[PDB]
């Protein structure tokens, strides 16, 4: 039974100070890293900061460092982000995702439903060959989409992961590490790839399968977020 | 010398504090039950007393094998003269550490936890270091006595009158005064929890004797000797000084023949080990 | 009365089936393999050792993957390790600290041990929220637990020390079926690869061949002289290996009903702990109360190795299931894991 | 005294199964033994490209 | 390594540091194995110092931790699992003195109190429990003396020769019960007579722990 509510939000003047507050419960928030994820209005989703259990760790994007911070409370099970030198750019709702990494983990499987904030006024590439793509019902279409550098690794796993946003839904994620099913998607989909393409194959589209697919990369920091396919009928 | 036997023996007593500290510090890593508490001491105990068997022992030699008269310059005297004043320290507030252990593990076993254990422990395998090091490089690195000799090259640690008094109370007497009293107390506490057959109580006053007297009669006359000359303005001659000398560097002998012996698991690692 | 002649009875059965034991014996199997090639000589190094088990080691069981390892020791403690990199994924906490089993699901869902409360308890791996939990609690055994073996994802069988072994139903918790017949402690158990018949080695020096289905004991074997500690089933499956306290192995056949050979040395005199064979089932490892394992030639009884590197005595070995390593466990709390 | 009983009637159960000769076992270990031999590990060493357990 | 082994080395971290931290905890307390044979008063003994298989207990007399561990219900081969208790500081026997008339009830031919003999006998005299020592508890002392004046101690040894009275007897039974030790050099036994008594119960094995422990560390020097 995970549940997520926020806090914080509205219409603030440039350079404001405020806190996004994030609430969990119905598991182990201790051992549970935590990351921020925004997606500013007709605009992809793009990686914030991370934060792992312990706080041993504190990573922040590139125009992000330097006017934000982190933090967690264990015995409330609270998360935190201050708001400090705001400016025009940063309109975007706050999205809060949970991730946990051992030997055989899925990470990225739960997204919280966020808030929205709005203010008045190299690295690896994901690219999608097409923007929008027609769909027949009934039939089998594939996304593909290809990156600058390989995402293979020596120890033989890769990182790819494939997310499906809903029309005015919260993301979820469908495969990770371009060959593995999550739980609770039906067997409909399926993922593939070959060193440096990767082609996300479903077997049957339906009423239910329109939304939006995004592509991600875990190579290493920062994660960036491909543009969205609109799936059209 | 007086025969070429002195000198195979001083030959042996180098060879044998070398091969047998050397045989303990190996032991003590190649044994991995051996990573306890009062483990750490030993290990300490072994690798300043061969710091100095390997290379204070043969440069005395060498020094009194043929005149008072040092080989080299200012780049070795003050060299050899510095490990000499250290690594020899470093031994005798060594044994005062192993002991006020014992002591409180036998008066205090409660407060005496497996924490506030490891933590006094290691606190004071620095607190011995670092003091050997503060007097070793103190008549050099502030300035005082001679460390210098001169063209006759005699080689000689410093010979102020406040040096020599700070150095020995610094070192020895001390030392000698929380040894003895440790193990009086502890000699009483063994003798009153056997009372309340006989082997029990004619093997630990056997033991604590060993210990005294191994530790105080191989150290004893050097000391008080260093402080009575300088001070007292009286000449003693050459040869009592250096069978002293051998004295105090063949303690370094039976320093590992107690501690590492007698005990149970290192004697029946050593009779595992060929 | 009647318990005279029936006593007769049972001894002119029991000699008649001797009879035909011996009838049948044409000749030994060391006549045939005379001019085999001998294995040679194997080396095995330590490439692996975990720590972290702060008492002595119990048991131990591999994943069916290759990859993944469990232990159970009596510190209270359920650590799940990752063989490749010494990395720990799980770590749980058992209310009782008297364990002595373990046991890996085929599936990889689940985990289960027991011990000394007499109850069996079954951990659930893959919860929604990110820890283990207890899924089910198993009772009705009025003696210590000794094995365990999962023949799937519902169903379990266990022997313990009231000489008696069941098959359980985790779902509901009720012993589907019981099987008796052992005088003396059941201190081993050894699934078939066809997961339709298993054997249990007792204290009463004698061993027993059942049938899942049906509850019924079909063969018996006896030759031992002490106790039984270890048993194991040949990659065939018409064959198995048992090891004892006698310090002795020996090896048995289910067609012929026999013992086909036996591996003995004169430099040892303690008993075996535990026994596994090889993928081809070419060698047949044995740990020893002596702090050693010993690698012997199952068709010639030739100690081709020795694995030499604990300071306690060994207490459990197992091999993966693709060959390609072998763990050990030890009194001295430590697991090292070898490759040839 | 139902356990006399119990007991004959295990021992005659187990007296009607049929046995075969001791050399065929054997041949047919020999031959198992023989026809997987080239897929053990620890019998004959692999190089160390596809050893997993990379010290 | 590749940003997603980093987070499984910090989380084995985690879990080894919890280990560590949770191991020290459960080594600051002292373990007991309580044994005897049928009703010697096992049950008595718990509800002097109080707070299926395995039965433990917990208790603190002066900030020293206490666990008991109970294993009077297996009724398996003891042989099989003696050898998990090794380790223990010392062992608890309760001996009932009121055992002496008494004899089994499926067998006449043997003396209650001679099979408590033999038990201590096997238990005292063990490849594991060479060091260990153990403390000796006489149960029933008032029934005892109600029955002494009447009956003699010559049923259970006829070797007695001695007015039948309470301390002539008594000191002769508890004699009775330390021959049995063969380990003069390393074992020491504690004996005291007690029965419904108050907290001199828990003192005596406060005591008796304490001399235990200090002789243990006394003879890590080699001077004990
Ligand atoms: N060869 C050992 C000499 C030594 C060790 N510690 C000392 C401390 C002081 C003095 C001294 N010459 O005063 C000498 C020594």
């Amino acid at each position: 039974d995970v549940q997520l509510v926020e806090s914080g939000g509205g219409l603030v003047q440039p350079g404001g100070s405020r806190k996004l507050s994030c609430s969990a419960s119905g598991f182990a928030f201790s051992s549970f890293g935590m990351h921020w994820v925004r997606q500013a209005p007709e605009k992809g989703l793009e990686w914030v900061a991370y934060i792992s259990s312990g706080s041993g760790t504190i990573y922040y994007a590139d125009t992000v460092k330097g006017r934000f911070t982190i933090s967690r409370d264990d015995p409330k099970n609270t998360l935190f982000l201050q708001m400090t030198s705001l400016r025009s750019e940063d309109t975007a709702m706050y999205y809060c995702v949970r991730s946990i990494y051992y030997y055989g983990s899925s990470p990225f499987d739960f997204w919280g439903q966020g808030t929205t904030l709005t203010v008045s006024s190299s690295d690896i590439v994901m690219t999608q060959a097409t923007s929008s793509v027609p769909v027949t019902p009934g039939e089998s279409v594939s996304i593909s989409c290809r990156s600058s550098k390989s995402l293979l690794h020596s120890n033989g796993n890769t990182y790819l992961y494939w997310f499906l946003q809903r029309p005015g839904q919260s993301p979820q994620l469908l495969i990770y590490r371009m060959s593995n099913l999550a739980s609770g998607v039906p067997d409909r989909f399926s993922g593939s790839g070959s060193g440096t393409a990767f082609t996300l194959t479903i077997s049957r589209l339906e009423a239910e399968d329109v939304g939006v697919y995004y592509c991600m990369q875990h190579l290493e920091y920062p994660l960036t977020f491909g543009a969205g396919t609109k799936l059209e009928l | 010398v007086f025969g070429v036997l002195i000198l195979t023996l001083l030959g042996f007593l180098v060879a044998a504090t070398f091969a047998w500290n050397l045989l303990v510090l190996a032991t003590i890593l190649r044994v991995r039950t051996f990573h306890r508490v009062p483990h750490n001491l030993v290990a300490s105990m072994a690798v300043s007393d061969v710091l100095v068997a390997a290379l204070v022992m043969p440069l005395s030699l060498v020094h009194e094998l043929s005149g008072r008269r040092w080989q080299l310059g200012r780049r070795l005297c003050q060299l050899w003269i510095a490990c000499d004043v250290l690594c020899c320290t470093a031994s005798i507030w060594n044994v005062t550490a192993i002991a006020l252990d014992r002591y409180w593990s036998i008066t205090r076993h409660m407060e005496y936890t497996l924490r506030t254990r490891k933590c006094v422990s290691n606190v004071m395998i620095a607190l011995t270091w670092a003091l050997s090091a503060v007097i070793s490089l103190a008549p050099l690195l502030f300035g005082w006595g001679e460390t210098y000799s001169e063209g006759s090259e005699e080689c000689q640690v410093s010979r102020e009158p406040s040096y020599a008094v700070f150095s020995t109370v610094g070192a020895f007497y001390l030392p000698l005064c929380v040894v003895l009293f440790v193990y009086w107390k502890i000699y009483k506490a063994a003798k009153f929890r056997v009372g309340s057959r006989e082997q029990k109580e004619q093997r630990a006053a056997l033991m604590v004797g060993i210990l005294i007297g191994v530790f105080v009669l191989c150290w004893i006359p050097f000391f008080l000797t260093e402080l009575i000359s300088p001070l007292c303005s009286c000449d003693i001659p050459a040869i009592w000084k250096s069978i002293f000398l051998w004295l105090g560097y063949s303690n370094s002998f039976f320093n590992p023949l107690i501690y590492t012996a007698f005990n149970k698991n290192y004697n029946s690692a050593f009779k595992n080990f060929f | 009365s009647e318990l005279d002649q029936l006593r007769q009875e049972a001894e002119q059965l029991k000699n008649q089936i001797r009879d035909a034991r011996k009838a049948c014996a044409d000749a030994t199997l060391s006549q045939i393999t005379n001019n085999i090639d001998p294995v040679g000589r194997i080396q095995m190094r330590t490439r692996r050792t975990l720590r972290g088990h702060l008492a002595k080691i119990y048991a131990m069981h591999w994943g069916t993957d290759s990859r993944l390892l469990v232990s159970a020791s009596q510190d209270g403690k359920l650590i799940i390790w990752d063989s490749y990199t010494t990395n720990k994924v799980h770590a749980i906490p058992l209310r009782s600290s008297w364990v002595m089993t373990c046991a890996y699901a085929p599936s990889g869902n689940y985990v289960a041990c027991g011990g000394l409360d007499n109850i069996c308890s079954i951990y659930n791996l893959k919860t929604r929220e990110g820890n283990v939990r207890v899924s089910r609690e198993l009772a009705g055994h009025t003696g210590y637990l000794s094995c365990c073996r999962f023949l799937d994802d519902n169903q379990i069988v266990t022997s313990s020390g009231d000489t008696t072994c069941a098959l359980w139903d985790i779902e509901t918790g009720q012993q589907t079926t019981t099987f008796t017949g052992h005088t003396g402690d059941v201190m081993s158990l050894s699934l078939a690869p066809d997961t339709r018949l298993f054997v249990s080695g007792a204290c009463d020096a004698s061993a027993k061949l059942w049938d899942v289905r049906e509850g019924m004991c079909r063969q018996t074997f006896t030759g031992h002289e002490s106790d039984i500690n270890a048993i194991c089933f040949f990659p065939n499956g018409n064959a198995f290996a048992t090891g004892s306290d006698d310090a002795t192995c020996r090896l048995f056949d289910l067609r012929a009903d026999q013992e086909l050979m036996t591996y003995s040395h004169d430099n040892i005199i303690c008993g075996i702990t535990s026994v596994s064979f090889s993928k081809s089932g070419r060698l047949l490892l044995a740990g020893y109360d002596d702090f050693n394992c010993n690698v012997w030639d199952a068709l010639k009884a030739d100690r081709a190795g020795v694995l030499a590197g604990h300071d306690n005595r060994v207490s459990c070995l197992g091999v993966t299931d693709d060959g390609m390593a072998v763990a050990t466990g030890s009194w001295d709390s430590f697991l090292k894991i070898w490759n040839g | 005294i139902a356990q006399a009983r119990k007991l004959v009637e295990q021992l005659k159960m187990e007296a009607n199964i049929d046995r075969i000769k001791v050399s065929k076992a054997a041949a047919d270990l020999m031959a198992y033994c023989e026809a997987h031999a080239k897929e053990d590990p620890l019998l004959t060493p692999v190089p160390a490209s596809e050893n997993p357990f990379r010290e | 390594l590749s940003a997603e082994d980093k987070a499984a080395v910090e989380r084995s971290k985690m879990i080894d540091r919890n280990l560590r931290e949770d191991g020290e905890k459960a080594a600051r307390e002292v373990k007991l194995l309580l044994l005897g044979a049928g009703e010697s008063g096992k049950n008595t003994i718990v509800k002097q110092m109080k707070i299926t298989g395995i039965v433990e207990t917990h208790f603190t007399f002066k900030d020293l931790h206490f666990k008991m561990f109970d294993v009077g219900a297996q009724r398996s081969e003891r042989k099989k699992w003696i050898h998990c208790f090794e380790g223990v500081t010392a062992i608890i026997f309760c001996v009932a003195l009121s055992d002496y008339d008494l004899v089994l009830a499926e067998d006449e031919e043997m003396n209650r109190m001679h099979a408590s003999m033999k038990l201590f006998d096997s238990i005292c005299n063990n490849k594991w429990f060479t060091d260990t020592s153990i403390i000796l508890f006489l149960n029933k002392k008032d029934l005892f003396e109600e029955k002494i004046k009447k009956s003699p101690l010559t049923i259970c040894y006829p070797e007695y020769a001695g007015s039948n009275t309470y301390e002539e007897a008594a000191a002769y039974i508890q004699c009775q019960f330390e021959d049995l030790n063969k380990r003069k050099d390393t074992k020491e036994i504690y004996t005291h007579f007690t029965c419904s008594t108050d907290t001199k119960n828990v003192q005596f094995v406060f005591d008796a722990v304490t001399d235990v422990i200090i002789k243990n560390n006394l003879k890590d020097c080699g001077l004990f």
